[PDB]
């Protein structure tokens, strides 16, 4: 049962961790996040 | 009467187990097709 408790805590933390790491997937175009794209373009193309 | 008769129930306790080879499902191995998936 202690292991079961831990598995609950761990699975929940893990779900959140995997969610957190989706931020760094490119899902497409280069530089998966934030200002890196903006720094190169900052224009309508970047908006796409 | 004191009659006796049968009854029955299906229940459905379980179902088939399925797995999917993600990325193979998405693409047959076409090389760079899989590379786009890693991208």
């Amino acid at each position: 049962a202690l292991a079961k408790i831990q598995s609950v805590v761990n699975a929940n933390a893990q779900a959140l961790n995997s969610l957190l790491q989706q931020l760094f997937n490119k899902f497409g175009a280069i530089s998966s996040s934030l200002q890196e794209i903006l720094s190169r373009l900052d224009n309508l193309e970047a908006q796409v | 009467n004191f009659t006796i008769a049968g009854h029955e129930e299906f229940i459905q306790t379980s179902s088939p187990k399925v797995t999917i080879d993600c990325s193979a499902f998405v693409c047959s191995n076409y090389a760079a097709c899989h590379d786009l998936l890693s991208e």
